[PDB]
């Protein structure tokens, strides 16, 4: 009946459809990027 | 130019063209919204 | 009790025991890298 | 999904901060302790 479900953080983590189907809501993931670089080479390697 | 590749971002973050070693850079490829589920009333 | 004489009282154990003392020393901490683009933006276009 | 409510690992990705791995792998660290145990048996025979 409430429809909007929230976690302890209080971020929205659930949605209820009119038919009552429920879809978990998860915030979009970081996909983190870091750079490995050597000054002498002057070249870099992408790091995830 | 910062907006090209992670190597370009690394130069912009440090602010030096001759970047030092150490694995320091901007992080988290911005996961752009693939779609949009606007479901209001 | 100290003795007022050339002889001195000595307290010495007639029994022995072995015990293990457990100690923890922290040599490392979790290493965290934080970026504003995912943390503060992750969209909005104008925010970027 | 999160293994537990307020899962720390899931929270890191949603925020975008990434926890870096330790410098030495667990297997290599186990080898260091095993070599130390072997040294303990005969190390205390003489100074130096």
């Amino acid at each position: 009946q409430q429809r909007f479900v929230y976690d302890a953080y209080q971020n929205l983590v659930g949605y209820y459809s009119d038919d009552g189907n429920y879809y978990c809501l998860r915030a979009c993931v970081s996909v983190p990027v870091s750079v490995i670089y050597d000054k002498e080479t002057k070249t870099h390697a992408t790091l995830f | 130019d910062c907006g090209f590749n992670d190597l370009s971002q690394l130069h912009c973050s440090y602010e030096s063209f001759d970047v030092e070693s150490g694995v320091y850079s901007v992080s988290s490829f911005e996961a752009k919204p693939s779609g949009s589920v606007v479901e209001q009333a | 009790d100290q003795l007022n004489s050339s002889y001195f009282k000595l307290s010495i154990p007639t029994n022995f025991s072995f015990g293990v003392t457990q100690e923890y020393i922290q040599t490392t901490i979790q290493k965290v890298t934080v970026d504003c683009k995912q943390y503060v933006c992750n969209g909005f276009q104008k925010c970027e | 999904g999160p293994a537990s409510a307020r899962d720390l690992i899931c929270a890191q990705y949603v925020a975008g901060y990434k926890v870096l791995p330790p410098l030495m792998d667990v297997n290599m660290e186990a080898a260091y302790t095993s070599s130390l145990l072997g040294s303990i048996a005969g190390v205390g025979w003489t100074a130096g």
